[PDB]
RNA sequence: GAUUAAUAGGGACAGUUGGGGGCAUUAGUAUUUAAUAGUCAGAGGUGAAAUUCUUGGAUUUAUUAAGGACUAACUAAUGCGAAAGCAUUUGCCAAAGAUGUUUUCAUUAAUCAAGAACGAAAGUUAGGGGAUCAAAGACGAUCAGAUACCGUCGUAGUCUUAACUAUAAACUAUACCGACUCGGGAUCGGCUGGAAUAAAUGUCCAGUCGGCACCGUAUGAGAAAUCAAAGUCUUUGGGUUCUGGGGGAAG
């Protein structure tokens, strides 16, 4: 029973890829394998944004806090147990552009 | 409606030169004129390397991939 | 760095050029060509300097650019802008002094300049100075480190 | 299809050969001008192709036995100016040699190793055909030391 | 007196293309350490903690330097390589496919016991090197017991010259050459026309050859999962090597 024809990883016309350790353990995964989410949020929670935005001592700044920019790599068994990714249905599975 | 032994033209030019019924090439051969001492040679459509004018010596075309880059002012005709 | 103390305050020459990590991963997008060229440089001031360049695959076709829009120039390509870029700006470096080149590479001058040698190429987006390092630094005369003060 | 490549080599390069067997009607050189004219590139030491190319190129001679009856290199026999080692055979040794060369050199190389080893069982592999077919001595064999002598 | 000239094969040549290989070069932060400045009482680490480190001043901050590795992000259902595998700059050396040919040779080909070239990691021999991790080991913790999962250390190893070794779930678990059977966009590399502009190593459009794939679909296949081959098989024969014959014993 051959689950996934991909067998999980993107990688094809190739024998060997590069080995990431994840972000959550430290476990190397395929970089193909990876569950990679690029992460840009922001360094504060919106009320402490209104508390800093008011001491700023730039008034020249217009969005002028940086975002944090994360690229996230996670082996399998971390972005599970994470939430990262979950468990869906054989029909479903197959589905590739998703989110919103 | 169609007929393998009488395909259509723009087909078949279309198609690439091995599979068409005749099996014909794309190449031409074509007489050009040297901008300079004005001298008519004969060149191939695809030619390899470089081609000088034998009167002037001025340079007429350049090699590519199939195709050749007449170059500047030689104005040509293409022999048929 | 500081060359010199007068009078309770310190004077101060130029050391280095730099980006915010915010600048730089603003900038860094999936489906285009990453493109980095760093020079070796000398100023007639007595200055030896590292460039580091950084550029963008510009995309025309008009769309947003993504994993059908794919943007990549072709590696070879990638190759002549660097010898391009780092060329001009070996020239560009050996005419001028530390204060001129300084001058001229904060701004965005550069970049525009760039942008033209570059485009029969490839296209690019955001040409960035990505930094700037001080490997060999004479030190000051009174003469220079005086023309250097020199403000208006 | 591309010999010795296993799994992916097969493709297909071009030529292909017009119907009209007769020589083209804008054509107005003599076949025996034409014997002249390949002959004397003979002599300059071309090879049978690239005396080919050269009629086809710039002579407007687009198949010469179309022309003459005669191809290229039974015309070069006849008239006595021969390549003694088949121009087929005499590339691959060449090459070979060139790997011989490099190879010396750097000897930590496998990739030229293993392409050495493929195209000298190319070229052994060809000699049992001109053996057979009596266009190669008898006893000729390819040894590294043997053919570097061997007029490559 | 020389059959064509295989959408057979070898060779020539032309513009390319590639994270293929070998030498040199060269960068980049990062870990570790040192130096020089600072400042102080805690750093570490965990589920909590304890081993550790700390006033001889750690962690921390700034600037340099040493030394081994490693090439992030761009990085993809993209590329190359026979496979193992391959990702910094530049230069050199030989090599390669595809495409382009109204070039040349003319069956030179397919597959393959013998016999050979490679072949991750770990491991072995003789020198180097030693920063990071880290089998063994030493300890902390956890536990009824932990010679385990966790933590602090740490040797061989990890890297490198010469050599051995030949093995993997060395995996599409799918032999190679060749035909033929559906549809659709897209992608990487050539080429051919066409179009727009700010006129080009860039766009777009339409062809096509070759790659990696994908999405539909089969009144084709299969025990099914599924498969555009795993189809053209009792309507059973295109060519060729290899392997299996209930389970263990037993590689
Ligand atoms: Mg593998
Ligand atoms: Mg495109
Ligand atoms: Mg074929
Ligand atoms: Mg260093
Ligand atoms: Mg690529
Ligand atoms: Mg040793
Ligand atoms: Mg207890
Ligand atoms: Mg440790
Ligand atoms: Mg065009
Ligand atoms: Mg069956
Ligand atoms: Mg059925
Ligand atoms: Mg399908
Ligand atoms: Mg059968
Ligand atoms: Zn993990
Ligand atoms: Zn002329």
């Amino acid at each position: 029973p051959v689950k996934r024809r991909n067998a999980g990883r993107s990688q094809k016309n190739r024998g060997h890829t590069r080995t990431v350790p994840c972000t959550n353990c430290g476990r190397q995964v395929a970089k193909d394998k990876a569950v990679k989410r690029y992460t840009v949020r922001d360094m504060v929670d919106p009320s402490s944004k209104r508390d800093i935005q008011q001491k700023l001592a730039f008034e020249n700044e217009k969005q002028g806090i940086p975002k944090l920019y994360v690229k996230l790599q996670y082996c399998i068994s971390c972005a599970i147990h994470s939430r990262v990714v979950r468990v869906r249905c054989a029909e479903d599975r197959r589905i590739r552009r998703p989110p919103i | 409606e169609r007929d393998l032994l009488n395909p259509i033209y723009e087909e078949e030019k279309q198609k690439n030169k091995f599979k068409r019924l005749i099996q014909a090439p794309n190449s031409y051969f074509m007489d050009v004129k040297c901008a300079q001492c004005q001298n008519i040679q004969m060149i191939f459509s695809n030619a390899q390397s470089t081609i000088i004018c034998e009167k002037c010596s001025a340079i007429l075309c350049k090699p590519t991939g199939g195709k050749v880059q007449i170059q500047a002012g030689c104005a040509f005709k293409i022999k048929n | 760095v500081i060359d010199e103390v007068d009078g309770r305050n310190a004077k101060t020459s130029f050391y280095g050029l730099d980006i915010t990590r915010d600048r730089l991963c603003s900038m860094i997008r999936k489906w285009q060509t990453l493109i980095e060229a760093r020079v070796d440089c000398k100023t007639n001031d007595g200055y030896i300097i590292r460039v580091f360049t950084l550029a963008f695959t510009k995309k025309t076709s008009a769309g947003k650019q993504s994993s059908t829009s794919t943007c990549y120039a072709k590696s070879s390509q990638v190759r002549a802008i660097r010898r391009k870029i780092n060329t001009f700006i070996t020239n560009e470096a050996a005419k001028l002094g530390i204060a001129e080149f300084s001058k001229n590479l904060i701004g965005e001058d550069y970049t525009k300049k760039i942008e033209k040698e570059t485009k029969n190429i490839f296209p690019l987006q955001n040409i960035t100075i990505r930094k700037v390092k001080v490997l060999k630094r004479p030190k000051l005369d009174a003469t220079k480190i005086a023309e250097l003060y020199s403000h208006e | 299809g591309r010999m010795q490549m296993k799994g992916k080599g097969k493709g297909i390069s071009g030529s292909a050969l017009p119907f009209k067997r007769r020589s083209p009607k804008w054509l107005h050189m003599t076949p025996s001008t034409v014997v002249d004219l390949s002959v004397k590139l003979a002599k300059k030491g071309l090879t049978p192709s690239q005396i080919g190319v050269i009629l086809r190129d710039q002579h407007g001679i687009p198949q010469v036995r179309f022309l003459t009856g005669q191809k290229i290199l039974r015309i070069l026999k006849k008239n006595g100016c021969a390549p003694q080692l088949p121009e087929d055979l005499y590339f691959l040794i060449k090459k070979a040699l060139s790997i011989r060369k490099h190879l010396e050199k750097n000897r930590k190389d496998k990739d030229s190793k293993y392409r050495l080893i493929l195209v000298e069982s190319r070229i052994h592999r060809l000699s049992r055909y001109y053996k057979l077919n009596q266009k190669l001595p008898p006893k000729w064999k390819y040894n590294a030391q043997t053919a570097s002598a061997l007029v490559q």
